[PDB]
């Protein structure tokens, strides 16, 4: 998992978004798969369009600690 | 020029083969020209802050935060380059598309029309078919 | 219908676009300069010339020795003598030194022409 | 070998209190270097010179606070104690346009004993010399005769260090057979254009060379050996000198075939920073090299040259050795016999001449690996 991390920690968020868009649209000029990969692309623009706009640094979804639960709330967990 | 605004120094950004607005849309792009002589990189490092640490180095690193000057000021980076050359041409593309989507919704010519205009993406032929777009009165009328 | 792109039309825009500029406050590097003239010397529109080396020149630009020579023997090559006596012209104005090979093939090419 | 401090100018009182320690322990004779920057600062004000040597005198050290008159008059300090004719001896190199200024220092009686490797009106000067990248043979003529000496030491620079040596012996009246044993013996002072030999076909050579007429001079030493290909090792040091990155990268590139650019002291500045400041005396930038190493392919330069980099210099120093090939020469400049490489504020214990000699061992294992090192990057056999 740690190399998945590093994966999305070097991503650059605006560089998938015009690869998306100039992919989106070769397709266009152009059964079952090109329309699911054109539904592909438009998520994965859509994530990354997020992330620049937020806080939420996509490496995060990659875990380096565990919170813990409070002992109350655990007296299978 | 009519208001008296003269270009602030944002909309006259230098690129890295310093080029400005004058000259970025002529394609070769990101490329320098010949100048009759080799280019001094030595002034060029001086004039840029390399001699106090105030230099703009251009190193990848991680976060969200663009590398390049130009994408200050916009909400997700700048538009990609585009030249002058292909957005005439994408432009062409783009009209042509329209007149193809009309002319299948209403022999042998308009058969070879029909692939002369699938080649471009008898064009007197073409010339004939007029778009309505933005055109609100034609549109009513046909609405009756 | 949308008009057709062509190497002369985007020269005459950028002639228009770096007045607009100058006149504007903005100043064009040397190398925006040489863009714009090297798009003109793919593009033979030797007419261009005289206006391109114009504005570089009043910017306080001056270019390399070769890239004279280029546009001269581009000149002669399209038999725009015309062109050539002028850029020519104003070169010994500017008083930067032209090259003695430049002068003898002019001066050769106005003898031929007479 | 005493353990000396890592200062580049001894101070005067650490001068005398080795120099008695030596004396304590039956020490004879002395050779002590006579830097400008010593003599202005008055460090061996109290040192009894015996034989005073001049070598040449080329404006280089940037560092020297004076003009080229005190850069010179400096020098002439220890000339100017040539005082006693029975006891002093003066040695010049009358290849310089100098020289004559420093044998007229001094007592004018004092005797003076002249070598030069093109003026033959020299008392000690070459006959004909060879040289290679692995050894210098020369033929010296001297007033007592001729010697044959066969040298470890590279490149034509060397000649004239020898031919010094042999003037001091001449000057002493050394016997010519402990003139030949002597120059012979020494192989290789530590990071002066230090050869790094394991039995291999090509010159690997450690130098301290770090800046851009350092480098400059260096370059030309090696290419009049006649190698197939220069590969060269160099860096900048870190928050200082930050007006020699694109000179050093443009002199690099332009005399040697394949450049590979590494850290050589960072400290506390990034090493991708001061690699970008390299890079731009030849119009590149840090990201545009990444963009051509995710294509796997880093075209060469306008002078069909090519440059690698390496932010590592262990690596980056291995991986040049690693490319080197029958007749070439790889040149490992920047640190010399330094022993350190200073990243944050420690002082990591690291040699250049190690990883040299340690490199040319196991490169023969990775060649018969299948490993492709013939450039950056590597094809391994299981990478298409």
């Amino acid at each position: 998992a740690g190399a998945i991390r590093e994966q999305l920690a070097d991503l650059d968020l605006r560089i998938i978004i015009e690869n998306s868009l100039v992919e989106w649209k070769q397709l266009g000029e152009e059964d079952r798969k090109i329309v699911r990969r054109k539904d592909f692309l438009v998520r994965r623009m859509e994530l990354a369009k997020h992330f620049i706009r937020t806080n939420i640094e996509p490496e995060w979804m990659v875990l380096c600690l565990l919170p813990v639960l409070p002992p109350e709330l655990r007296p299978d967990i | 020029r009519r208001d008296n605004q003269p270009i602030p120094p944002r909309a006259m950004i230098m690129s890295r083969k310093y080029r400005t607005l004058v000259s970025s849309w002529i394609e070769p792009l990101q490329e320098e020209a010949e100048l009759g002589y080799e280019i001094d990189y030595l002034a060029r490092y001086v004039e840029e802050g390399g001699l106090t640490g105030e230099r703009k180095r251009w190193v990848p690193r991680r976060g969200k935060t663009p590398l390049d000057p130009d994408a200050a000021g916009f909400i997700y980076s700048n538009p990609i380059e585009t030249s002058f050359k292909q957005r005439c041409l994408e432009d062409w593309k783009v009209h042509h598309r329209k007149l193809l989507r009309t002319l299948q919704s209403e022999e042998s010519d308009y058969m070879r029309v029909m692939e002369r205009l699938r080649n471009i993406i008898v064009d007197e032929l073409i010339c004939r078919i007029k778009l309505h777009e933005g055109d609100t009165e034609f549109w009513k009328r046909r609405f009756l | 219908t949308p008009r057709r792109w062509s190497q002369e039309w985007e020269v005459e825009l950028a002639i228009v676009l770096m007045a607009k500029v100058i006149e504007l406050g903005g100043v064009p590097t040397i190398g925006d300069c040489a863009v714009i003239l090297r798009a003109a010397i793919r593009a033979p529109m030797p007419s261009s010339f005289l206006k391109i080396l114009q504005t570089t020149h009043s910017l306080g630009y001056a270019f390399g020795s070769p890239l004279y020579d280029e546009i001269i023997t581009l000149c002669l090559d399209l038999g725009e003598l015309d062109a050539a006596i002028a850029i020519v012209a104003d070169m010994e104005t500017t008083g930067i030194t032209v090259p003695d090979q430049t002068l003898d093939k002019v001066i050769s090419a106005r003898q031929s022409n007479e | 070998k005493m353990d000396s401090p890592t200062t580049t100018s001894p101070d005067a009182v650490l001068v005398q209190s080795m120099m008695a320690k030596m004396l304590h322990n039956g020490t004879e004779a002395l050779v002590m270097e006579a830097s400008p920057q010593e003599l202005a600062s008055g460090k061996c004000d109290e040192v009894d010179f015996d034989i005073a040597v001049f070598t040449n005198l080329t404006r280089e050290d940037s560092d020297f606070r004076g003009t080229d008159e005190e850069y010179r008059d400096a020098e002439a300090k220890l000339f100017a104690r040539m005082v006693d004719p029975e006891r002093h001896r003066k040695v010049v190199n009358i290849d310089d346009p100098n020289a004559a200024f420093f044998v007229q220092q001094g007592n004018p009686d004092v005797p003076v004993v002249t070598f030069a490797m093109e003026n033959t009106k020299a008392d000690v000067h070459p006959l004909k010399f060879e040289l290679s990248l692995f050894e210098t043979q020369v033929l010296v003529n001297t007033p007592q005769g001729i010697l044959e000496i066969s040298s470890g030491l590279l490149g034509r620079h060397n000649i004239y260090n020898i031919l010094a040596a042999v003037a001091v012996g001449i000057a002493v009246g050394a016997p010519l057979e402990d003139i030949v044993r002597g120059v012979e013996e020494v192989d290789a002072v530590p990071g002066r254009c230090e050869l790094i030999d394991e039995e291999q076909a090509f010159g690997v050579i450690v130098d301290h060379a770090n800046t851009p007429d350092g480098l400059s001079r260096l370059l030309d030493s090696v290419r009049e050996l006649k190698p197939r290909r220069i590969i060269t090792v160099i860096g900048c040091a870190g928050e200082n000198e930050r007006g020699k990155r694109p000179v050093m990268t443009k002199i690099a590139t332009e005399k040697s075939d394949v450049t590979m650019l590494t850290s050589d002291n960072p400290g506390n500045e990034d090493p991708l920073d001061i690699l970008d400041d390299m890079l731009s005396g030849i119009g590149w930038t840090m990201q545009e090299y990444l963009k051509h190493g995710e294509h796997d392919y880093y075209p060469p330069l306008s002078n069909g040259h090519r440059l690698f980099l390496h932010d590592v210099r262990r690596v980056a120093v291995r991986c040049a050795v690693a490319m080197g090939e029958e007749g070439d020469m790889v040149v490992v400049a920047g640190k010399g016999h330094e022993s350190y490489q200073l990243e944050g504020d420690k002082k990591e214990f690291y040699d250049d001449r190690e990883e040299c000699r340690e490199a040319l061992q196991y490169v023969d294992e990775l060649h018969q690996a299948g490993i492709d090192t013939s450039e950056f990057p590597w094809r391994l056999p299981e990478s298409h």
